[PDB]
């Protein structure tokens, strides 16, 4: 009833993500730093995963 | 001259005939269609303007996009638009059809029906009132009155 | 490079390509493809029109919000040309007509208007000008169309010494006047060809190839004062080309040799009509005349484009003309 | 009976200033009803009321034939009504601007404008902010 | 056996027919899937409220109430009594609007178009009530998770009373057009019969249950707000077909008139939102005079109120059936998950079984009797 | 250890058998799809596209992932055969309107900051 | 000073509201 | 309603109901579009004392 | 309590059977429906004469947006960005900086009218009554671009509609 | 207080105007540029300074609840005048 | 508690607790946990193997007979080794009660389809498969129900981007609707709203 197959988990072929958004991205795993404007520490409890910043430009209309 | 004065009269007659009988096929995609149904209701009576109720696509003159256009839905709307006889116009009704509206940042929503078909009139509102849609229809009538096909042909 | 014209984004609909193009004759057959290719990469297109706004409506979805601006103009007025090209860094000339009207002959369309456009663009400080002529343009051609084109090239080069001249050869496509003209002969029964269509050789070129060539000529830095010849990969005798066209359309083929003088008379009759003519004296002479060969001119391959053969797109063009054995080529 | 409605129709004919005015109102508004003149607009629009009609038909406007720059003899639209008569006409209030006028402000438009879409007076969007990054200007004098 | 794809509310329907008989009916949906449930995860609870107006567009007020009840349960607060009475009154008005829409459309598709206009005049009057109370005719956002946004204007109750004392004659005219007409009965009687056991197993709710004789109504069994303080009857069918459901809907409208009368006569005084400035925003004058009111206004309109962590499933007796929300809060001011339960989803999933062995023209009648609004089904 | 519940196949061999069955079905279907949708592609390049889509997932060594991919491919074939897809859906596999993205370092450096 | 004024039903309530079906029989055997 | 007596009788006989008692067109019976100002009382938490938030 | 809608048994006596046969043969209920339609033909229609007559509205009605100012002529908006924060559609874009006299004012205030859902959350979140939803609903357009309002358009709308907007606010503010 | 750019365009109250080489000006040809003619800074600069014999004064913008939040302004500094942070009205004590 | 606070109901709380203990006693093979919320809602956390038995019991037992399936959905929690939690909401008309049944699964482990217990599940599981990628074994016909044909991915997953990866337009050169990588003229504005200074001390977690 069990296979017991030995291999690291990989679901990339099932998530539908385009190829250049898997291998070219660099995620950062970190506990966010406390906002120095305040003393509350409730925003520094969990871990966050975020992606690398890409290009942002100006819309020729409306800027 | 006679030639330039005659083309103007014929253009006026054809424009009056075309704007006095606008037969719309209504794409009732979402809540905006309800307000469209309130403009055919007795209080506003679209039919009294010459605007027939629920025209067939093969004999329709104006397309009214009333509601959100999803990605799954866009090819069929384009196909219906391609099947309309040549003197055709498109009226975009509501924020969803105009620019995506409340679902602008959605994975499954076309951000404005002008990405698929060219649009003649944009009717703002979420939803526009039946009165606002009637105003947009009358604006389309004025825009049709302003156009001049025979003068361009004569001068070309 | 004027920071507002610095390219940004990933070359898509809402990107910025740094190109501000005024496309004269954008409401025609090649104009729609040129505008679509310009707008899909995020350039701003100024479209000067003389017709009815309704006839230009199909160009609206080709660009992002605000990226396509429509402007009224007429070729007899230099001020409209000036106001339409004030802010562009690219000017593309696509104005043409295959017949003469009571208001515009070949001289106005192919000589005076291109010269005015080039002069006004040079005075306005436009960086790049791209003018379209014919492959078979020469001052001694029997047809006034081609002769006018040759004259037009001379005046455009004189007014804009850094202009890029492009010489296509009988563009074929979905809205073309080549395959559709040859396939529109079914109504008249047997096709009429001077000398049974066995004496003229054609080298047709795909519309998308020409449009991409114009785009890449815009992109190419050293294609300033060059002249290009856009031709297809294969040359065909006209007889076998028309036979292939009719075979693809599933239509019966009945070609009969016709006297040149007789053909000219037929062409003249069509011309008198107010509406656009199926054929004209100049048209029958232009399709009877063989395509030139200019090996010294840089080609479409020099712009990084592999020309697509007619066999791949003939079905796309001619499927609507219905209700396998490609033709033999000569090279 | 029949004579009463006949007399009312003839009185409607007579109350518009004769056959010429009757035809004018009939062909301009598709209506021949007569009501008490509530007010007159500075652009020429006239505002009438009749409380005996059902809600929605008890207030109406006869549009002027010449607004800012266009002949509005045939081409009338709802955006030609100024804001005060707009509030009265949509039954947002029971009081016409004649009996109580709106508060006067220096910045309020003295001349109302209609919908100017499809017109050289149309609105064109643009960014209202200034340059964010300033480019370095190279010196004009040669270095060597 | 021929296969037809009746493509583009907006519905794609793939059928296999053996002659005139419908052998298989397969609805393809998603033509109005806008990803509402994913979009809600990027909004505060107040910001997420207006999506429920657009879920089932025909009856906007009821969805607002269901969402507000779920959020109130998660917040451990209760709305003031006047807010509850206003909510129930406008829910019954909403029911009348939905019923008129469902009945007229069903008739119009069936080929009878006269009552559509006759009752859309009344629909326009009820839109006027909506607009006078909220400023919008149909996408109202009036019912909030703390009560209601604004109090009624000083003349609204009288106008609602004037409207409601003339509506029974309109229902009588609709019945004169429909109930005893032999063509209407032939189009509706013995069409789309569903048994009680099948209706329960297929997830049906509302009239789709009560037409088969099931005595169930959430306003009676699991009352919310003040529905336990009003008296009305639950119409029950006997044959489980389209005709009995039409009769039930017509009867329901009359009952709604009864409940509206009771709501009008027993409207209490007091405030309209919970007197808790950490949930409901304060008044404008308080916001412009008091430091705490200004702070709470600022925070409620920028961050929003935090909802304690937990998950609830809240359902109400909607005009189209049981309408529910499974709401999961993680403790912040944005919902972690919002699953919307729509009655029309299960009804359309049962369309295949309901249309077995019928004409092609009976499929239209069955779709009309299921009361299907696409926005709620696709979300 | 590392014992997991199966989906359809116990080891890789059954998974490859399912993959081959799906590949046969797609290969058979390609010409009929070309004719029915009035595609301007050829049967040869359609089968090349099928081969390329299959080869995109050639590195999977997990039978559960393999038969999940087989399930998805069978769903896609079901959509194609029943003509639930339109011409645009079929032609989306070819990306005919996208300008090609150069791969070399210099071109990417010229066009922008994106690696 | 001033008392509360909000939208309330009139004293004594509203008049009765008909809701029963009224489908009279015209009368002919 | 500005309807003649004969037309009222004809429509009453045709429908079988008395139309004049319950008309579907609004008239002067509706409320005025200009209303006096309201006062809108305050809720139970507007007390000055014995109103600590921790108890509510 | 509950009610039966279709639990009546037809009588089987000869008179009732003859009545049903007479209905079947002489088409009585169809004539009743014809009479109902005929009665509806002779009553006054409910149609209004747009654009000369308009549908009723309320002071609370939300129309085209406007930016208001104080009686002195200075704008009310102080760039707090509460309307931008609360906007359920992210239709508001705001940029601000100190003015030449040190005042806290906006340099950019855009509303994408094709993303707006006209919910009115902005006007109730505003602490100074700067952004309002004015009574105008007849502002249809021939292009998508003219529906992307900048600050100049909104200030012009405010100066255009201020009289009616202030009257509506005076009517409705005691409910807010 | 609308001014004119050297090119010919009206300078808005935010001070924006396309430079001479800016292609975006093409959007205004055959059309117009929307500019508000009432400049708030000039309009508020025209209001006279109120003379009050109090050390601290309250301002709500006028109109009661139709104004802005009520704020208190200190007038101890004689070199300058107190300015409302919401409305821009100026207040001053009667020096000499 | 004063008028602004929701009133409690201890009778329903006791009844739901007793019935939860009863259910857990009858099926100890599958029931992992039983909870009653402070607003009187009963949830039963079970092992994935017990989906068919437990549901069947809750549908067919004389004392339970939860004959209605109100809703079936999934929740995505990326931090858990088993990513998805499957939620069944059941209604009993005989006893006027509601129950919730929760189980779990990951990207690759199938869950037994419950169409044999409730017909209403047929579409619900389909929607789950469309939105979360959870496979249901022995489903009569499992396929997408909400997304466009050929859509790649499962949008309701947390890591799926809000605007997706592709967008649609009409191309005149190919004369058809085409799909291209997404490009927004205005990027969605991400708001950081969570404040420090925790709101609810009763839900505080140990500092580990
Ligand atoms: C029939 C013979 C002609 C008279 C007629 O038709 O009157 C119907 C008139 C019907 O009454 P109603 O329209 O219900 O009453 C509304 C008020 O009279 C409402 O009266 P009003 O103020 O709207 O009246 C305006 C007036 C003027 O209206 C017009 O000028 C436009 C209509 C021109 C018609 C040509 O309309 C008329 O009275 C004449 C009608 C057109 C006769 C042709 O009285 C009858 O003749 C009854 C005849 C028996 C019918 C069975
Ligand atoms: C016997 C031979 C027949 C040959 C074929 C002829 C076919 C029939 C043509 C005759 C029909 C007459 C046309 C009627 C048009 C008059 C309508 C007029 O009132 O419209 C106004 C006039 O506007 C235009 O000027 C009208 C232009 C129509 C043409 C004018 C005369 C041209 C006749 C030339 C006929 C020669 C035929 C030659 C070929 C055989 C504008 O009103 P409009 O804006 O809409 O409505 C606004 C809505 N409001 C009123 C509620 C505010
Ligand atoms: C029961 C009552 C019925 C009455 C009888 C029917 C009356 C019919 C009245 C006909 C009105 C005149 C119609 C003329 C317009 C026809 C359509 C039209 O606009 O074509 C104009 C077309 C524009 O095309 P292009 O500018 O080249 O480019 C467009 C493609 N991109 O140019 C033309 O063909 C103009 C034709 C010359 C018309 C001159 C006389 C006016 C028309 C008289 C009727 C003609 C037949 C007799
Ligand atoms: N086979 C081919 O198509 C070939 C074409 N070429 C050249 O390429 C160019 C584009 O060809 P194609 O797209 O087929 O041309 P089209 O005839 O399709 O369109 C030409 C454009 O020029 C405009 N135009 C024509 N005459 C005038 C005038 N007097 N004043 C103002 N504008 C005018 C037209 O506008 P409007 O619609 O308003 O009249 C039209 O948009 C032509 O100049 C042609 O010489 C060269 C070789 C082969
Ligand atoms: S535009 Fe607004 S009212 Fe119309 S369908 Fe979309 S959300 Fe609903
Ligand atoms: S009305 Fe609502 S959607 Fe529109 S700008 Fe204001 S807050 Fe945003
Ligand atoms: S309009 Fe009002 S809410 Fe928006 S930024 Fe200005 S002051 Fe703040
Ligand atoms: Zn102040």
């Amino acid at each position: 009833q069990l296979i017991a197959v030995d291999e690291k988990l990989d679901i990339t072929t099932l998530t539908g993500v385009p190829e250049e958004h898997i291998k070219t991205r660099k995620v950062r795993i970190f506990v966010p730093a406390r906002n120095n404007m305040q003393s509350g520490v409730n925003n520094t409890k969990k871990w966050k995963m975020e992606f690398d910043t890409r290009e942002r430009w100006e819309n020729p209309l409306m800027g | 001259s006679r030639g330039e004065y005659v083309v103007a009269k014929l253009d006026d007659l054809v424009n009056w005939a075309r704007r006095s009988s606008l037969w719309p096929m209504t794409f009732g995609l979402a809540c905006c269609a309800v307000e469209m149904m309130h403009m055919a209701a007795p209080r506003y009576d679209m039919d009294r303007f010459g605007v027939v109720f629920r025209a067939s696509p093969r004999q329709s003159d104006v397309m009214i996009v009333a509601g959100t256009l999803t990605n799954k839905m866009a090819p069929a709307l384009r196909k219906v638009y391609d099947q309309m006889p040549e003197p055709r116009y498109v009226v975009s009704m509501g924020s969803c059809a105009n620019g995506g509206g409340y679902y602008h940042y959605s994975y499954s929503v076309v951000r404005g029906c002008d990405r698929i078909v060219p649009v003649d009139i944009y009717v703002p509102g979420c939803p526009p009132t039946a009165e606002a849609l009637l105003y947009g229809i009358l604006q389309l009538q004025r825009k049709i009155k302003r156009e001049k096909r025979l003068r361009i042909w004569y001068r070309r | 490079l004027h920071h507002a014209l610095i390219p940004h984004g990933k070359g898509g609909r809402s990107s910025v390509s740094g190109i501000v193009a005024t496309v004269f004759g954008a409401t025609g057959f090649l104009g729609r493809y040129v505008v679509n290719h310009l707008g899909r990469m995020g350039s701003q297109v100024i479209v000067p029109y003389r017709c009815e706004p309704y006839d230009t409506m199909h160009l609206r979805p080709m660009g992002d919000l605000g990226q396509i601006i429509f402007m009224e103009w007429n070729g007899k007025d230099k001020d409209s040309i000036r106001k339409v090209v004030e802010h562009s860094n690219v000017v593309i000339n696509l104005v043409g007509r295959e017949w003469e009207t009571k208001n515009f002959d070949f001289e106005d369309v192919f000589v005076k208007i291109p010269h005015a456009i080039a002069q006004v663009s040079k005075e306005a400080g436009v960086e790049k000008l791209i003018h379209i002529s014919h492959l078979n343009a020469d001052i001694k051609s029997p047809s006034r169309y081609l002769r006018s084109k040759a004259v037009g090239e001379k005046e455009v080069r004189a007014a804009f010494p850094e202009a890029t001249i492009i010489k296509p050869s009988d563009i074929f496509g979905r809205e073309d006047r080549f395959l559709n003209y040859f396939a529109s002969m079914r109504w008249f029964g047997g096709v009429p060809l001077i000398s049974l269509g066995k004496e003229t050789v054609k080298q047709p070129v795909y519309i998308v190839d020409v449009s991409k060539g114009i785009i890449n000529a815009i992109k190419d830095p050293d294609a300033k004062g060059k002249t290009f010849a856009f031709v297809g990969p294969n040359r065909y005798l006209l007889f076998d080309l028309v036979q292939y066209i009719f075979a693809v359309a599933y239509r019966p083929f009945l070609p009969y040799p016709l006297p040149h003088f007789a053909y000219r008379w037929v062409g003249r009759l069509f011309e008198v009509s107010p509406f656009e003519p199926w054929t004209t004296r100049d048209k029958v002479e232009r399709v009877h005349m063989s395509d030139m060969t200019l090996p010294h001119l840089p080609g479409l391959e020099d712009l990084g484009i592999q020309a697509t053969p007619l066999e791949l797109k003939a079905i796309e063009v001619l499927r609507r003309h219905r209700t396998v054995k490609p033709a033999k080529t000569v090279n | 009976e029949l004579v009463q409605v006949l007399r009312r129709g003839l009185q409607q004919v007579s109350g518009h200033g004769g056959l010429r005015g009757y035809l004018r109102v009939l062909f301009r508004a598709n209506d021949v009803r007569v009501g008490t003149l509530v007010g007159e607009d500075k652009y020429g629009n006239k505002y009438y009321e009749d409380n005996k009609q059902f809600f929605g038909r008890h207030r109406w406007v006869i549009y002027t034939t010449e607004m800012n720059g266009r002949d509005t003899f045939w081409d009338v639209d709802g955006s030609m009504v100024p804001p005060e008569w707009h509030r009265w006409l949509h039954c947002m209030t029971d009081d016409p601007p004649t009996t109580k006028p709106p508060t006067a402000r220096k910045y309020i438009w003295t001349n109302h404008k209609f919908n100017v879409s499809g017109t050289p007076q149309q609105y064109v969007p643009y960014s209202t902010t200034r340059k964010k990054i300033q480019e370095w200007v190279p010196p004009s004098t040669p270095y060597k | 056996n021929l296969t037809l794809n009746f493509g583009p509310g907006v519905l794609r329907l793939v059928m296999e027919l053996s002659g005139e008989m419908v052998r298989k009916c397969d609805p393809h949906i998603g033509l109005l899937h806008r990803g509402t449930e994913k979009l809600i995860e990027y909004k505060t609870y107040l910001q997420a409220l207006p999506y429920f107006d657009r879920l089932d567009y025909v009856s906007m007020m009821c969805n607002e109430q269901a969402y507000s009840l779920a959020v109130e349960k998660l917040l451990n607060i209760q709305p003031p009594p006047r807010a509850q009475w206003i909510r129930v009154l406008f829910g019954e008005i909403t029911r009348l609007l939905n019923h008129i829409m469902a009945v007229t459309t069903h008739a119009l598709d069936i080929g009878a178009m006269t009552p559509f206009f006759w009752m859309f005049e009344e629909r326009e009057k009820m839109f006027e009530f909506y607009e006078r109370v909220s400023g919008a005719r149909m996408h109202a956002a009036y019912i909030r998770p703390g009560g209601v946004h604004q109090d009624l204007p000083l003349g609204l109750l009288d106008d609602i009373y004037e409207f409601s004392k003339n509506f029974s004659f309109r229902i009588d005219e609709l019945e004169e057009m429909l109930t005893n007409n032999r063509i209407w009965r032939n189009r509706t009687v013995d069409i789309g019969v569903v048994t009680a056991e099948d209706a329960l197993n297929y997830g049906f709710s509302g009239v789709m249950l009560r037409g088969s004789g099931i005595q169930w109504d959430l306003r009676k069994t699991q009352p919310y707000d003040v529905y336990d303080q009003v008296e009305f009857d639950v119409p029950i069918g006997s044959r489980g077909d389209c005709y009995d459901r039409y009769l039930c809907r017509v009867e329901e409208m009359r009952q709604s008139l009864r409940i509206i009368s009771q709501c009008l006569n027993k409207m209490p005084p007091g405030e309209i939102k919970v007197d808790d400035a950490k949930v409901s925003p304060p008044k404008r004058a308080e916001m412009k005079t008091s430091m705490e009111s200004l702070i709470h206004h600022f925070k409620l309109y920028t961050e929003g109120y935090q909802v304690p962590p937990g998950a609830t499933y809240t359902a109400i007796e909607a005009p189209k059936g049981e309408f529910g929300v499974y709401l999961v809060s993680d403790g912040s001011s944005r919902p972690y998950r919002c699953k919307i339960k729509a009655p029309g989803f299960a009804h359309l999933a049962g369309l295949d079984k309901m249309s077995k062995g019928h004409m092609l023209a009976d499929v239209v009648a069955i779709i009309g009797t299921q009361d299907i609004v696409f926005g709620e089904v696709d979300r | 250890g590392t014992s997991v519940k199966p989906i359809f196949s116990r080891d890789m061999n059954e998974a490859k058998r399912r993959v081959r069955e799906l590949y046969r079905a797609w290969y058979r279907e390609v010409p009929n799809t070309v004719h029915l949708f009035q595609l301007d592609i050829s049967v040869k390049q359609g089968r090349d596209k099928v081969r390329e889509m299959f080869m995109k997932n050639a590195h999977v060594t997990d039978p559960r992932v393999v038969d999940l991919l087989v399930i998805k491919g069978k769903m896609e074939l079901e959509e194609t055969i029943n003509v639930w897809k339109q011409r645009t859906h079929i032609m989306r596999f070819f990306h005919e309107t996208e300008a090609p993205r150069p791969t070399d370092f210099l071109s990417k450096f010229y066009v922008g900051h994106d690696p | 000073a001033s008392k509360v004024k909000q939208d309330m039903p009139p004293p004594g309530g509203y008049g009765p509201i008909d809701y029963k079906r009224n489908l009279p029989r015209r009368g002919l055997s | 309603a500005s309807a003649t007596r004969v037309i009222q009788l004809l429509r009453n006989w045709a429908s079988g109901r008395d139309l004049q008692a319950k008309l579907q067109l609004r008239y002067q019976e509706i409320s005025k579009r200009t209303q006096p100002p309201p006062k809108l009382p305050v809720g139970p938490s507007h007390k000055l004392s014995n109103n600590y938030y921790c108890t509510r | 309590t509950y009610k039966f809608v279709n639990m009546r048994e037809p009588s089987m006596d000869m008179k009732s059977v003859t009545d049903r046969a007479a209905q079947t043969l002489l088409w009585t209920e169809l004539v009743r429906g014809l009479g109902m339609t005929l009665s509806y033909l002779f009553r006054e229609p409910a149609t209004i004469n747009y654009p000369f007559e308009k549908g009723p509205l309320s002071p609370r009605f939300r129309g085209e947006h406007a930016l208001r100012r104080y009686p002195s002529g200075e704008e009310r908006c102080i760039a707090c960005k509460l309307c931008e924060a609360v906007c359920p559609a992210q239709a508001i874009t705001i940029e601000a900086e100190p003015r030449a006299d040190g005042s806290r004012r906006t340099t950019r205030y855009d509303i994408d009218m094709t993303k707006c859902i006209y919910c009115g959350f902005c006007q109730e979140a505003c602490p100074v009554d700067a952004i309002v939803e004015g009574p105008n609903f007849e502002f249809s357009t021939e292009t998508h671009e003219e529906l992307l309002y900048n600050k100049e358009k909104l200030l012009n709308n405010g100066d255009k509609w201020e009289a009616e907007i202030a009257a509506n606010i005076q009517a409705d503010y005691l409910y807010r | 207080g609308v001014r004119t750019s050297p090119t010919g365009e009206k300078v808005t109250h935010t001070g924006q105007a396309y430079d001479d080489g800016d292609y975006r000006r093409v959007r205004f040809s055959d059309r117009q540029k929307e500019v508000n003619e009432n400049f708030a800074i000039d309009l508020i600069a025209e209001q006279p300074v109120s003379e009050v014999g109090s050390r601290v004064i309250s301002c709500d913008g006028g109109g009661g609840a139709l104004g802005h939040p009520r704020v208190y302004i200190n007038l101890d500094k004689e070199t300058k005048t107190g300015t409302c942070g919401y409305c821009g009205l100026q207040f001053r004590q009667p020096h000499h | 508690t004063r008028p602004t606070i929701r009133p409690r109901n201890d009778v329903v709380h006791k009844q739901l607790s007793a019935f939860g203990q009863y259910v857990a006693e009858i099926l100890p093979k599958y029931v992992q946990q039983v909870q009653v919320s402070c607003f009187n809602e009963l949830e039963i956390f079970i092992h994935p193997d017990g989906v068919i038995p437990v549901l069947t019991f809750l549908r067919d037992h004389t004392n339970a007979q939860f004959k209605s399936l109100a809703d079936l959905t999934a929740v995505d929690v990326p931090t858990r080794q088993n990513r998805f939690e499957i939620v069944y909401n059941l209604l009993s008309l005989r006893f006027n009660s509601r129950i919730r049944v929760k189980t779990y699964t990951d990207e690759l482990t199938p869950i037994e389809s419950s169409v044999t217990v409730y017909k209403a599940a047929n579409w619900y599981e389909r929607e789950i498969w469309d939105m979360f990628g959870v496979f249901f074994a022995n489903h009569p016909d499992l396929r997408r129900i909400l997304t466009d044909y050929g859509f790649e991915g499962h949008p309701f997953r947390k890591d799926f981007p809000l605007s997706g990866y592709v967008e649609l337009r009409y191309d005149d050169e190919v004369k058809r609707v085409v799909a291209e990588p997404v490009e927004l003229a205005q990027e969605f504005r991400k708001f950081d709203l969570n404040s420090p200074w925790e709101a609810f001390p009763a839900y505080r977690q140990p500092p580990e």
